[PDB]
């Protein structure tokens, strides 16, 4: 859904269609997501600081 | 020829807590409609004729229901159309006399 903020999401209604389906059947309590980071010239190249 | 070499393949059917993900080749016949025939579309063994609707129904759904909630509005899979449910005709014999 396209909108034009940053914080305090609108008030606007907007279903949520569904997506694939997964017949897996295990075993599931905990996630974590997955970020990217960027290593241009600025930065000297090492993950550390 | 006994000393050939051979190349075995072994094949394992095992069943699971998990729904069926793999099925033999599901047989389908002939679809007929505007006849009162029965049909069992893997979820309901419905009896009536199968019209033609002008309802479209979102890329996700098999089944549909109406006010009455019964199922009247069953998607079609191989062709992915849609065809409603009616029952064929039932009532009594009324009689006049002179
Ligand atoms: C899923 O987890 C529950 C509890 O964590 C366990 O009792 C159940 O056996 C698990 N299912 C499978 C298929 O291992
Ligand atoms: C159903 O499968 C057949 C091949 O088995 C294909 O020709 C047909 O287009 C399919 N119908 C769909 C995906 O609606």
């Amino acid at each position: 859904t396209p909108i034009n903020l940053v914080r305090d999401l609108p008030q606007g209604f907007s279903a949520l269609e569904p997506l694939v389906d997964l017949p897996i059947g295990i075993n599931i309590t905990r996630f974590q997501t997955l970020l990217a980071l960027h290593r241009s010239y600025l930065t000297p190249g090492d993950s550390s600081s | 020829v006994g000393y050939q070499p051979y190349r075995v393949v072994v094949l394992s059917f095992e069943l699971l807590h998990a729904p069926a993900t793999v099925c033999g080749p599901k047989k389908s016949t002939n679809l007929v409609k505007n006849k009162c025939v029965n049909f069992n579309f893997n979820g309901l063994t419905g009896t009536g004729v199968l019209t033609e609707s002008n309802k479209k129904f979102l890329p996700f759904q098999q089944f549909g229901r109406d006010i009455a909630d019964t199922t009247d509005a069953v998607r079609d899979p191989q062709t992915l159309e849609i065809l409603d449910i009616t029952p064929c005709s039932f009532g009594g014999v009324s009689v006049i006399t002179p």
